[PDB]
DNA sequence: TCTGATTCAACTGCTGAATCAG
DNA sequence: CTGATTCAGCAGTTGAATCAGA
C-alpha cells in the first residue's frame, strides 16, 4: 500500500500450457537437450522463453528501458557465457561432454547482473540467455554447433 | 517596525507563486497555469475553461468582509472583465483565496450560491444591507468613497452578468499558512513523508524560477502542466530512493530456541549433522528473519511483491547451486553433500528492492523455505525427513 | 494586456527572493540574510556590518538615471535610516541592485567614489546638475513635484552623512536576468554543471518557503545562513563510457607491447588477443576522458589499480594451490578468466561491462600484474628468441 | 610551499579565467616570463588574472583602467630609464634585459597585463573552502589534495619548459570531481600512513602475525598483513572519531565477516582435506581475503577488509588453520 | 472587555504614455 | 532613434482609530 516502485515491476502472468510443446521445435531447446537436460526444467525454462519475450515487447512497446540496455546486456551476458564456457571446458575437462555442458548450464543460470541500475525480475536473465542461445549467441555444450548439425539430420 | 519596510504586503505576492503551485499541483493535464496573464493567478485547461484568481494574504484585516474594499474591488474588476466582448462567462470560474479563515453574511451567501436564484437572494441581501431598501436607497450617501465607485458598477451592472459571475464566485479559503496547506497537497500525494518536505521546496523554487525567467524576458509568465508535471516527476525519480534497510529484530534468548527444536528446518539441519551451536544460530536467524519480513511488510519498507521477487530468487538460486553441487563434489557421502549446498546458499547474498538486506535476512529467509520444504539441505532431504518422523 | 496585472511590478518583489538567495549564497560565514525586515534586502554578519540592499527590478526604466523617483527615494530614505540615533554609518554597506546594467552621470559619480574627498566632489557634481549653481539654485524649481521633496532632504542633511553614505553607496547591476546570476553563482560551487539548476531550483525553494512561513506568522523573515548552508550541504550530498570499438587495423599496432606477450606467454587462442587490446584501448580512452571531463579522481583510478592488483595477487596464489594438479598453460587462463570476472566498482559507480578488464589490461602492460603462474621468468625468455 | 597554496587560494576565487601566481631582479623577471607568454598566440590577457603576492607596484595595483595602466607605465620608464630622449639610467645588465623585452613590447597587450596586476597563508585558504557546499569534515582533505595536485601540475609545467599558468576551469574540474567522491558519502578516504619497515617488526609477536606464520606465509605477506593491521586500525579510530561512521555499522560488518569465516572454513576444511592443513589455512586465509562488502553501502579501501581480518584474528575472532586454537598453545612454548 | 468590521491614510512595487535632448 | 523626464494609474495589503455585537 501507498509504496513506490520505479523499478521493471515486469507484468505477466502464467503461459499457455500448449506453448511449452509448441515451442520445443526451437533452436533453443534442441541447443538444451543435447547435454542431458532433464524435460521438466525443460519447460520449465520454455516458460522463462514466454515470460521474458512478453516482457521484453511490454517493456519495448509502454517505454521504461532504453534501447542501448538490451544490447549492452547481453554483450556483458554473452562475455559471461563465454568466459564460464572456458572454465567449465578446462577445469572440468576430466569427465563427459555431456556433464561439462549441464555443469556450465547450471554455473551460468546464477548470474544476476542489474538493468539500468535496477534489478529486473528473477525469470529475466535466464530468458536472455535462451534468447542468445536462439541465435547461436551463446551455447551450453562444448561443440554445441556440431551436435546440433548432426541432429538436423537425424 | 519602520514604514519604510512592507514584509506583509510582499506576502500578498509570495501567496500569488504560491498559489500558482498549488493550482499546478491540482491542475489536470494539458492545462497552462498562468501568474498575473488573466488575473493573479489563473488556468487555462484544454477544454478552454479560465479559473481567474485573486490572492488575498489576510494577516491582520479581513478582505471578505461586508464592506471590504478589497472583495468589492474584486468584484467590480470581475465584473469589468465579463464586460469585456468576446468573453465565456461560464467557464470563468473566479475565486477570492483568503490566508485565512474569514467569514461575512454577503461573501457566505456569494459563496454559496450556486443556484441562479440563490445569487439572486445573496445580491438581494448585499443591496439591502449596503443601499437599503429600494428604490429609496437611504443608505447609499453614507457608504464609504474608497468603497462606493465599486459598489455602483458592481450593484448597476448587467442582472445576468452578475447572477452567473457570482454562481461561479468562490471563496477558496486555506488554513492560517498556505505554505503548510500546500505541502499537505503534497503530502497527499503518493510521496514518501520523509521527502514531501523537499518535493514541495523544490516545486515551489523551480515554479518560482521558471516564472522570473518568463517575465524577465517581457513575456507572459505561464507554466504549462504538462512541464511542472514532467519535473515533478523528473525530480521524484532522483529524490525518492532510500539505501539500506536496518533490521529492528533483537536476538532470541536461549530457551526460546529449543521451542522451535521440532521444527522441519531444524529437522533438515540436524539430518546433516550439524552442531547444536550452529542449530541454535539457525533458529536465531530464523526468527530475525520473520520478524523482519512481517515488520517490513506492515510499515512499508518492503512491499509484498518484493518479498515473492525475493522468495522466487533464493529458490532459482538454490535450485541452480543445488544441481551444480551434486555434481563437483558428487566423490563424497551425502551427508558432507548436504553441507556444501547449505554452507554454500548461507554465504550467498541478494538485494531486495536493490537494498541490501542484514547479515541475517537472507539465511532466515532460507530457513523459512526449507521450514515449508521448499528447498532442502540434504541431498535425500525428504526422504531423510519421512525416515526420521518414524523413528 | 489589461491594467488590472501587474507583472513587472511583481518582479520587483520576486527579485526580492531571488536576491535574498543570491546574497545568502555569498553572506560571510555567521551572517543573518533578512527580507523586508531592515530594508528590501539586508544581510548583518557577526562584526556588526549591515548591508541594505534597495533591490530594483529595472525592465522597461531607469532607476539610477539622473532624475529618477527610484534613486532620490532610495538615498533620502537611506538618510532617514542613517538619520536614526543608534545606527552608525562605518558599516553600512548600501546597494542599488538593478535588474539591467544601467549607467547614469551621478548614479556612477556616487558608484566610483570610495573617498570622502570624492564623495565630495559626486554631491558637488549632483547639486550642479540638479540643484543648480550653488549660489542661485536657479534650476530649484525646475526640478520635479516627485523628485523635490526627496531631493531636498538628500542634499539638506547632514554634509558627512551624506559624504559617508554616498561613500558606502555601491550600485551592483545584474545581466538582465537576476536569475542567471544566481545559476551562475550555484555553478562556481562544487557541483556537477549537469545538477547546477536542480541545486538553484531547490533552494530558492527553501528561501522563498521558509521566508513566506516566516511571515505568515507576522514574524521577522530571517534565514541564518548557517540554516542556508545546512540544507545546502544536505541538499549536494544527496558512469558512462564513450570509447567506441577501435578499427582492427589500429589493433594490430599495439602487437609489440609486452600487454599482448603476457596474453600468448601462456599463449591464448588468438582469438583473444583482439578483443584483450580492443578493451585495452577503451578503458585508456575512458580513464582520460573521465579525468578530463569529470566524472571520476584520479585518486580513484589509483585506488581501482591497487584494488585490482591484490585481487589478482590473491587470486593467483589461490589458483596457483588449487590447480597445481595441472601444467602451467592452464593455470594461466585459469587465472586470466577468473581475474576477468571480477566486479568491484569504481569509487562506488558500477563501470561500464568492459572498464575492469580493459584496466586490467592496462595494468597488465606495465610489469606489475601478469596472467601466467611464472610470468616474470618467461618475460625475459620470450624477449630473446 | 607557499607558492603552491596561495596560487591555490587565488585559483578558488576566480571566475572562469587563466591564472598564475609567483614570489629588483625577481620582481621584474616574472613579470617579463607573463608578458612572454601573455604574447603567446593562444593567451587572451583578458581573462588572465595574474598575482605577485609577498611604489611601481602600488600604481599596477591602482590602475585597473588602461589610462591608468599607461600612466603607472609612463611613471615606470619615467624612474627607470631616466629622460626620454636620452635614457641615461640604462646604464644592472640582468634585470636591463627583461626591462628591454617588458617596456619595448606590445603596448596594448602590457597596458592591458598590468590592470590584471593584482598584489597579496593556510587557514584562509581552509576557511574558504569550508565556505563552499562541502562538509566541515571533509575540508581538510579537499585541500590538502587541491594542493598536491596543484604542485604536481605546475612541476610537470616547470620541468618541461613551459609557462606557469593553471586555469581555473582546469582546477575546478579537479576539485569538483574530487568533491563527488570525498563529499557525497558514497566513498571511504583512508587518511592512514603506511606504516615504516622498522615499526612493522614490533608487531611481529603479535597473535595474528604467529597465526600467519603457523600458516607459514612467506615473510613478505606477514609484513604487508602487518600494514593492513595498522592502516585498518587507524581507519578504525579516525572514521569514528569524526563520525563519518557508525559503531553499529562496524559491529554489522564484523558480524558479516565473522559469518564469512564460519561458512569458508568449513567449506575449505571439507572440501580440500586431502590437501595439507597448512595449504587448507593458507587456502582459508586468501579466499576470505577475496571478500569485500560495502560498509554502511559506503565503499572502503582495498586493505580495509583485511585489516578487519587481521584486527579479529589479532583477538582470535578469527583463524586460517582448521586447529589453530592448538597451534598457537603449541607454539607459545617452543 | 474584547473580537471584530469600517473609513481612511499610506509605505512599498515598477510599467505605460506623451514629450524632449543629443 | 535610443535614452531620459514627468506624471500617472494599476497592484500589495497593513496600521491606526471608531463603532457594533456578544
Amino acid at each position: 500500500k501507498i509504496d513506490r516502485q520505479m523499478v521493471l515491476s515486469s507484468r505477466a502472468q502464467a503461459p499457455v500450457k500448449e506453448k511449452a510443446q509448441e515451442y520445443l521445435p526451437d533452436k533453443f531447446v534442441q541447443q538444451l537437450e543435447i547435454i542431458g537436460l532433464p524435460y521438466e526444467e525443460i519447460l520449465g525454462a520454455i516458460s522463462d522463453y514466454l515470460m521474458a519475450s512478453f516482457d521484453r515487447t511490454d517493456w519495448a512497446a509502454r517505454g521504461e528501458v532504453d534501447e542501448t540496455s538490451f544490447d549492452d546486456l547481453d554483450t556483458a551476458l554473452q562475455r559471461t557465457w563465454k568466459n564460464k564456457q572456458r572454465i567449465c571446458g578446462l577445469t572440468h575437462s576430466e569427465k563427459s561432454e555431456q556433464d561439462q555442458g549441464k555443469l556450465l548450464y547450471f554455473e551460468c543460470m546464477q548470474f544476476n547482473i542489474p538493468l539500468q541500475a535496477m534489478s529486473p525480475p528473477s525469470h529475466f536473465i535466464p530468458g536472455c540467455y535462451h534468447i542468445l542461445a536462439d541465435s547461436l549467441a551463446v551455447g551450453w555444450h562444448p561443440n554445441y554447433t556440431t551436435q546440433l548439425k548432426n541432429k538436423k539430420v537425424a | 517596525k519602520r514604514k519604510t519596510e512592507v514584509p506583509g504586503q510582499a506576502l500578498g505576492y509570495s501567496l500569488q507563486f504560491t498559489l500558482l503551485t498549488h493550482l499546478l499541483l491540482q491542475a489536470p493535464e494539458g492545462s497552462l497555469c498562468s501568474l498575473e496573464v488573466l488575473d493573479d493567478v489563473a488556468q487555462e485547461n484544454n477544454s478552454g475553461d479560465i479559473k481567474f484568481i485573486q490572492s488575498a494574504s489576510a494577516l491582520t484585516a479581513n478582505p471578505a468582509a461586508d464592506r471590504a474594499k478589497s472583495l468589492w474591488k474584486t468584484l467590480s474588476n470581475w465584473i469589468d472583465l465579463a464586460t469585456s466582448p468576446d468573453f465565456e462567462v461560464e467557464k470563468a470560474i473566479f475565486e477570492l483565496y483568503v490566508s485565512r479563515p474569514v467569514e461575512g453574511s454577503i461573501v457566505k451567501k456569494f459563496n454559496e450560491a450556486k443556484t441562479p436564484e440563490d445569487a439572486q437572494e445573496a445580491i438581494t441581501h448585499a443591496r439591502t444591507e449596503l443601499w437599503g431598501d429600494s428604490p429609496h436607497f437611504t443608505l447609499k450617501d453614507g457608504i464609504s468613497k474608497e468603497i462606493s465607485k465599486y459598489v455602483e458598477k458592481v450593484f448597476t451592472a448587467d442582472q445576468n452578468l452578475l447572477q452567473r459571475l457570482i454562481c461561479n464566485f468562490q471563496l477558496t479559503l486555506g488554513s492560517g499558512s498556505p505554505q503548510a496547506d500546500l505541502e499537505a497537497c503534497v503530502r497527499s500525494h503518493p510521496v514518501s513523508p520523509s521527502k514531501v518536505s523537499d518535493i514541495t521546496n523544490y516545486l515551489c523554487g523551480k515554479v518560482k524560477r521558471h516564472i522570473d525567467m518568463l517575465l524577465e524576458a517581457e513575456k507572459p509568465a505561464v507554466i504549462a502542466r504538462d512541464d511542472f508535471y514532467t519535473w515533478y516527476k523528473a525530480y521524484v525519480q532522483k529524490i525518492d530512493r532510500q539505501m539500506v534497510l536496518s533490521s529492528r529484530a533483537q536476538a532470541p534468548v536461549k530457551e526460546k530456541a529449543q521451542e522451535y527444536l521440532p521444527d522441519k528446518f531444524v529437522q533438515q539441519l540436524e539430518i546433516i549433522g550439524l552442531p547444536y551451536e550452529e542449530i541454535l544460530g539457525a533458529i536465531s536467524d530464523y526468527l530475525m528473519a520473520s520478524f523482519d519480513r512481517t515488520d517490513w511488510a506492515a510499515r512499508g519498507e518492503v512491499d509484498e511483491t518484493s518479498f515473492d521477487d525475493l522468495d522466487t530468487a533464493l529458490q532459482r538460486t538454490w535450485k541452480n547451486k543445488q544441481r551444480i553441487c551434486g555434481l563437483t563434489h558428487s566423490e563424497k557421502s551425502e551427508q558432507d553433500q548436504g553441507k556444501l549446498l547449505y554452507f554454500e546458499c548461507m554465504q550467498f547474498n541478494i538485494p531486495l528492492q536493490a537494498m541490501s538486506p542484514p547479515s541475517h535476512f537472507i539465511p532466515g529467509c532460507y530457513h523459512i523455505l526449507a521450514d515449508s520444504l521448499a528447498v532442502g539441505w540434504h541431498p535425500n532431504y525428504t526422504t531423510q525427513l519421512k525416515n526420521k518422523k518414524v523413528a
